[PDB]
């Protein structure tokens, strides 16, 4: 609108901005070395 | 091979081939002028029940007979007080239209009045016009008479 | 004559009838059928000796 | 983390077969307040040789064994679809269409062979017909119980016509399927004659058919929005959500559209290994 | 003659002779057994199988005018499409059959 | 609640919908058969003017009355010089149908003429039919004869 | 580097409310000498909560305040739309449509909501009734005028059909928007009938309304080409060209189809952050 | 390795005009049996200023010589398309459509200019009347018979119904386009009547026209699979399927649909630098 | 109760006792002032905001059969939706409002 | 006037005067020759071509009320469209025309 009283403004543009920035899902990724086997057979199994 | 609707092989190919199924189902369903036939009929309100004498075929080939309508009116023609009417009776066969909209409210007062529901174009609430066809025997003299 | 009784005739006795036919039935040449009743609410009421 | 179950069940001469989540299945379904009978397309992938030929042989559409001892299932096969979800074993499913097959097509080639059915609600009655003569004169809720009757469904009528009386309601319905047209002609717009699942459902535009099983919905996919209608939003799978039944939303970014409203139409769109599964609804205000 | 397989257990659906049949060939033990249906009602249960003679026994049920089945050899589920088939006879031909048997 | 039209929100989801609308619409402004009643006729020339006796119905369900008809022709049965007329009068009533196409240039000379405009199946080119109903005595003497 | 001007506006019960080019706004216009109206799709995109409460609640579609004092206003509201090019700040705006919203959506969720609008010109007659009785037996022109005086229009007639009598043209008329419909109707397809922004136009086929307005057209962003019913091309946004007027032609790649053409149908792309900025034409040859 | 044929011709006032294979031609062809007429969609690329001068000022659709010295080519002019193989210059090249132009565009702007055309067969007759009166009280074969000769067709025709009285049955027919509806009208849908080529076919749903003409088809791209009517798959071009023809089907991948079908609808996607190069049949059970 | 926010001037209209209004609710110096509209047509300009004293005062106005709106207790914008409401009274309720106030 | 080109031998049709032409123009030797066509059938076959001289000779062939045809200068494919002209005349100036000629 813009040209209201300042408080009133500062209201707005709040909110609105909550309206525009929305959380997307959080990717993590490692690097490891597999010393035995009973560790990869739980881990296909998990995966699975 | 009795495919159990009338329905095509080609329709579904095109828009216009399910345009042209589509219009003759909504040309089918609408109702003018067949013959018909009179079942009951009292002399004093000028309503008869009536049985259309074309039936249905099927896909088979079969006849599916129509069904009886109820309380239908009777024209009798006249105007300014003078009118004429025919003794009818139970056999007597003829012809019926099908009025545009619901005419019972307008058959108890007999003056302006809405429709009643918005059924249109059906035999339910039409008209009966009496005929004989060809059943005479038109003598010899008045060949050329009324 | 030949008349095609139809289900939820209606009848009504003048101390508030409104009484149903229960089942169909089709009138026969001699010009008098049976047909059955059942009142249109849960309470207790008599019907008139004759139709009304 | 819940999983999901989608089952789709055919019910062939020898026994009933269904098709389990397991597999590639996706099903789009479309449901509203008219005459017009629900569709519901559905994609399936990986059928075999076997089941290949079990399955789409069925789906004739001519006529075998004229003589037709009995009928129904002796012409088109039933299919039922439920859907829902699966959380530490425990189940919540729920059933969403009853149709049967219609149209038939073959859409991917090989290596892997899927295939496109057509479905659509109360199809029985296009061939069956009518074999009980209307009442003459008689009230609109008399009329609508024979059509129950003659259809075969149970019925539910709640109107304020219902004390009305018809001349020659039905004396022209050639097969079953136009007792639903009928019913809708007479009291248009006002009323509204549907068939959902196996239940004939009359009733005004603006009532809730059960008045105390009001779902509150708080959590949309879809941002709710004004739609010249009422309002209209989406949400993930909620089987509470049916035709008719009634909403109370609440909502955060817009939250002057907070009412009462009540179900017009709806639309799903389930897949076992895609991203949709989704149900979409429109709304109206609640009288 | 009728499309088989070699399946110890299955059944075939056909339009034949102006009617709906479905069989069921199954192994029971040493010998064959099938099932025959019509118009959705079942006709026999278990009609035992034997190369030469036909499978319906009863006159009310082979023909006023319908047809009837008959296998070559003893059904064997291993040689079905080599060697072992089953025909289907309509009633003119059933009748002469029926006729050249005694 | 008047929602300032014919429309239903389940349309506008398929187009068998719209269709099903459209054909509606299309069906709506068929004009056939409906009562009429007469307001002014000439006995010289057979042309009086007719007000339908069917209103039409709004959202609010209000009767908006139709539109009045001039030089109707009225029908008078008759062939090889032989006819019959009943002295019409105002306020008499009766049926009235619609011709196919535009007349106006046919009753200028009763020949073979072209068709005047484009205008089809509506009410302003057509032709009444007098009719009593049920308004009349019948003496138990002639209860089976003419 | 001219900039291009683009706004929207809203006859709001308080005032109107423009929305300026600053925004994404994207519309397509289609105008045709036809009896069916024109109509405008617009995509606007980015408002916030209080301008989103002020406008998409007024599109309701309903009926309120029954007693309805007056018409027009009171039922629904009227958006214009006018578009041009402004350059070192001198302006050359033109209006290209007037109309009325019909339909309301919602296209693109969070983060940035927009919606989609259908407005349709002279929507407002298809509500309001006939209150004065058509003439009986008269000429054309004479119909025209009071078709034009009944919607409210001023008119323009110029055809080789002013002087038939017609006998009870108007006598089956439910509401004022099949007026048009009647008008079309008599003397097809040579006199052609149709309402464009708040004229109402009937003339033969193949006359110029303005014969000293004929915009000549040097500059093709469409390559011309023989449409086989005269001619059809492309051009950016020109605020000259108009419908039923004339246009002079000259070409580069295909100089065999100049000469003079009426337009028929119209078509306008524009965009204020996309690319397309056009209007579509198709013409027939000036008798 | 073998090249492919696809020939467009045009009959031009002067002579032939011939588009060879050489340049970019694209071409959509639909035939059903059925009364609504087959239709083709053209594409061609690179037509030079010369050509395009030729071509694209005949598809005017008005009316010039109003004296109309004859008819047929003095309306619309006529366009033929064969395609095929070509081994070793060796050809197998054949007919597969032939009709008149009806509509024009422009589809690609510069640097390659190309149009689309779209084509029906028999369109002449939506012009010529009729001036033979029909026969008034006839059988059905002569009254195919008498229509024939109206449209001017060699036809066949092998009915069951050849021997059936009708009367009146062409007192309403106002154009020489209607005789085809008025012959499919009396016999739904057992007998089919359909215009092909130049032939007028009517006969009943599943005989095959030619019974020692069956092509036996069992080299498959397009996996056949069943279709709710019989059968339906994809193969390349095939010079022998026609309409109304039989074929014998002999499969790998579903080797329990092998038997006699009869064509029911074709459709042709051939272009001359793209992919698409193949026919597409539907088929129905033989009796 | 009417739906209110914390805003110096504000204009919200509604559908309620079988009519529809328009009210609007601004700062003027020291008190709060109101804008009432029905059917579109104007009905009164600046009336003031009291605790327990009806909005509207006259007969032509209030009703026939209409309703009548009230505020609670002397209105501020910066209290709106807590503890400050706006309350509507269809007619019968209003009438026995009026007799009870005396 | 009708619309020429710099070939060597080209053909032009138009609808002019309500009627529809077709003419042809080519090379042969020294001079031009011309081929006139009217409603698909043809008139003549080649008419020599000289400066002010009609190219229809026959009252049969120009007119009932038709036109004619009339080259300004001798005719050379190198110069159409510069300096050479063909034009039309419709047949009252027509007629004025060879009213004109003696």
């Amino acid at each position: 609108k813009d040209q209201t009283e300042a408080q009133v403004y500062t209201e707005a543009l709040d909110i609105d901005v909550k309206n525009g920035k929305i959380i997307q899902p959080v990717r993590l990724r490692i690097n490891a070395i597999c010393p035995d086997l009973s560790t990869v057979e739980s881990i296909m199994n998990a995966f699975n | 091979n009795i495919s159990l609707t009338s329905a095509k092989a080609p329709d579904r190919t095109r828009l216009i081939a399910a345009l042209d199924a589509r219009s003759r189902r909504d040309a089918l369903d609408f109702e003018v002028m067949i013959p018909a036939q009179v079942v009951q009929y009292d002399r004093a309100e000028n309503i008869a029940t009536i049985q259309p004498l074309i039936t249905w075929v099927d896909t088979e080939h079969n006849a599916v007979q129509r069904h009886q309508l109820v309380d239908i009116p009777v024209i009798s023609m006249g105007a300014g007080g003078f009118h004429i009417s025919f003794p009818i009776q139970q056999g007597d066969i003829g012809w019926i239209y099908a009025a545009d909209r619901d005419t019972s409210q307008f058959l108890e007062s007999l003056s302006m009045s809405k429709p009643n529901t918005g059924r249109i174009h059906k035999f339910e609430h039409g008209l009966f016009i009496p005929d004989v066809f060809r059943r005479y025997t038109i003598n010899s003299e008045d060949s050329a008479a009324m | 004559r030949s008349q095609t009784r139809i289900s939820t005739g209606s009848r009504v006795q003048t101390p508030a009838g409104a009484i149903f036919t229960v089942m169909s039935d089709v009138t026969i040449p001699a010009g008098g059928v049976a047909t059955i009743d059942i009142k249109s609410q849960e309470y207790g009421n008599i019907p008139l000796p004759v139709g009304n | 983390m819940k999983k999901r179950i989608l089952r789709v069940t055919f019910n062939m001469p020898y026994g009933p077969e269904v098709i389990r989540e397991d597999l590639d299945v996706r099903v789009r379904i479309m449901k509203a307040a008219l005459r017009i009978q629900n569709r519901a397309t559905m994609e399936i992938f990986g059928l075999t040789t076997q089941l290949r030929e079990s399955l789409l042989s069925q789906f004739t559409a001519w006529k075998h064994r004229q003589r037709q001892v009995g009928r129904e299932d002796e012409l088109m096969i039933k299919v039922s679809v439920e859907a829902g979800y699966s959380d530490q074993g425990r189940e919540q499913v729920s059933r969403v269409f009853v149709g049967e097959v219609a149209i038939v097509d073959i859409i991917s080639p090989p290596p892997d062979i899927g295939i496109r059915i057509q479905c659509y609600t109360r199809q029985i009655d296009r061939t069956k017909t009518i074999r009980n003569m209307p009442p003459a004169n008689t009230t609109f809720v008399k009329f609508v119980e024979w059509g129950a009757n003659e259809m075969g469904l149970n019925f539910i009528c709640d109107t304020s016509y219902n004390d009305q009386v018809l001349k020659n309601p039905g004396r022209s319905i050639t097969v079953a399927s136009a007792i639903l047209a009928s019913i809708q002609d007479m009291y248009m717009p006002d009323v509204a004659a549907f068939v959902d699942d196996d239940i004939l459902i009359v009733k005004d535009r603006d009532k809730v058919i059960r008045p105390d099983e009001v779902t509150n919905v708080n959590s949309f996919v879809g941002i709710p929005s004004w739609s010249e209608w009422g309002v209209e939003f989406q949400c993930l799978f909620e089987p509470s959500i049916r035709v008719a039944g009634g909403v109370a939303v609440e909502s955060l970014m817009n939250p002057s559209v907070n009412g009462n409203y009540v179900i017009t139409a709806l639309e799903y769109d389930l897949a076992s290994r895609d991203r949709p599964f989704y149900i979409k609804v429109m709304g109206s205000p609640a009288a | 003659k009728i499309p088989l397989t070699a399946v110890p257990n299955q059944a075939i659906s056909f339009n034949a002779g102006s009617s709906y049949w479905k069989i069921r060939l199954y192994q029971n033990m040493d010998m064959m057994n099938a099932d025959i249906s019509r118009d959705g009602v079942i006709v026999c249960h278990g009609v035992r199988c034997f190369g030469g003679i036909p499978l319906l026994q009863y006159s009310h049920q082979y023909r006023p005018d319908y047809g009837n089945f008959v296998f070559d050899r003893d059904a064997d589920w291993t040689l079905f499409g080599d060697g072992i088939n089953l025909f289907y006879l309509d009633g003119a031909e059933f009748a002469e059959y029926q006729a050249l048997a005694t």
